[PDB]
């Protein structure tokens, strides 16, 4: 019944600094270590401090020192997390875990994350490209849509509305320069395309975007 | 400082075989009270980390019976007999006593034979030359092991600026990886070349996989 809600997903500029919750429920607050993991956009899980509510008492990884701030309000059974002068090096998803006590003596409950990303970007559609094969002139034919220039994430793209979906390879998208590229590879026999129409349908819900963008040669 | 040495990075396993992660500490991590807080996790893609095994040895509880903890000098191992799909993903140890370090982690994925990417060059879209642009896409699709090279060139002179790669993970279907390389360019400075090289070096053959393309169509 223990459960650690987090805060949403911020988007925060650079040099800024980012105020996060999680508020626990079903377990006695003041009685336990609430920890810090942070995650990088693409490694692994890095310890950030401790807070004991109810004493707040605290301990920080050295390289958090100045720049993670936890505190602990026990009316609110919230544990809070500031970080400070942000840089690119602060995106990331940052995880409030619980450390029990007895029985486990470890991190038995987690919270969903928070995701932020630390960016000058403003908010940015997508420029959606159709990949037809070079010239004219084998058994299958790959296709593909180009989704680059938009802030911020995520984008969902599919293939005919949906009805094509093995052979479809959509990649991570990526900042290239302030804003993210996504792409996705579509393989279908030559008898399906061009002799079938193959729509890449892009959505990019933060700008209330849906764009179609049909594979022609 | 004390140091979680978590190997191997990777490992590839057929399902139904026997998995061993190790971590080894720079010295002894045997607490005062005698006690070793060394416990395991496992994130899997998309949600937050969930403790396996916690004291060394000691399985958390709802934890599939198939794994289990032990370690002793500076030396702990995660055992998976029987990998089943679902125990894929990132496994973390997690040396929680003085201060607090994450193991590494080891990527838990499928084994199976070594296969060439498939790639497949997209000149540009007229409509992103419109807007001043000129991306040139190379899906390097379907390959194993997922250590692949991609090398541009541009009128056979090479060409190692704006090109962003982007791999997938693992395939669910076929355990192959797929890579995203688009190297992107001005118009302008486009449309004063003819030959656009995308050479893919993997594991599998010693000759990079060579695809080209000439505005000459």
């Amino acid at each position: 019944e223990v459960q650690l809600q987090q805060s949403g997903t911020v988007l925060a500029r650079p040099g800024a600094s980012v105020k996060m919750s999680c508020k626990a429920s079903g377990y006695s607050f003041t009685s336990f270590w609430m920890h810090w993991v942070k995650q990088r956009p693409g490694q692994g899980l890095e310890w950030i401090g401790t807070i004991y509510p109810g004493n707040s008492d605290t301990s920080y990884n050295q390289k958090f020192k100045g720049k993670a701030k936890l505190t602990a309000v026990t009316s609110a059974s919230t544990a809070y997390m500031e970080v400070s002068s942000l840089t690119n090096e602060d995106s990331a998803v940052y995880y409030c875990t619980r450390r029990s006590g007895y029985k486990y003596y470890a991190l038995d409950y987690w919270g969903q994350g928070t995701s932020v990303t630390v960016s000058s970007a403003k908010t940015t559609a997508p420029s959606v490209y159709p990949l037809a094969p070079v010239c004219g002139d084998g058994s299958s034919v790959t296709l593909g849509c180009l989704v680059k220039g938009y802030f911020p994430e995520p984008v969902t793209l599919t293939w005919n509305s949906g009805s094509l979906s093995s052979g479809v390879h959509t990649f991570p998208a990526v900042l290239q320069s302030d804003l993210y590229t996504l792409s996705s590879s579509v393989t279908v026999t030559s008898s399906t395309w061009p002799s079938q129409s193959i729509t890449c349908n892009v959505a990019h819900p933060a700008s209330s975007t849906k764009v179609d963008k049909k594979i022609e040669p | 400082d004390v140091l979680m040495t978590q190997t191997p990075l990777s490992l590839p396993v057929s399902l139904g075989d026997q998995a061993s992660i190790s971590c080894r500490s720079s010295q002894s991590i045997v607490h005062s009270n005698g006690n070793t807080y060394l416990e395991w996790y496992l994130q899997k893609p998309g949600q937050s980390p969930k403790l396996l095994i916690y004291k060394v040895s000691n399985r958390f509880s709802g934890v599939p019976d198939r794994f289990s903890g032990s370690g002793s000098g500076t030396d702990f191992t995660l055992k998976i007999s029987r990998v089943e799909a679902e125990d894929l993903g990132v496994y973390y140890c997690f040396q929680g006593s003085l201060v607090p370090t994450f193991g590494g982690g080891t990527k838990l994925e499928i084994k199976r034979a070594d296969a060439a990417p498939t790639v497949s060059i997209f000149p540009p879209s007229s409509e992103q030359l419109t807007s001043g642009g000129a991306s040139v896409v190379c899906f390097l699709n379907n390959f194993y092991p997922k250590d692949i090279n991609v090398k541009w060139k541009i009128d056979g002179s090479e060409r190692q600026n704006g090109v962003l790669n982007s791999w997938t993970d693992q395939d669910s279907k076929d355990s192959t990886y797929s890579m995203s390389s688009t190297l992107t360019l001005t118009k302008d400075e486009y449309e004063r070349h003819n030959s656009y090289t995308c050479e893919a070096t993997h594991k599998t053959s010693t000759s990079p996989i060579v695809k080209s393309f000439n505005r000459n169509e």
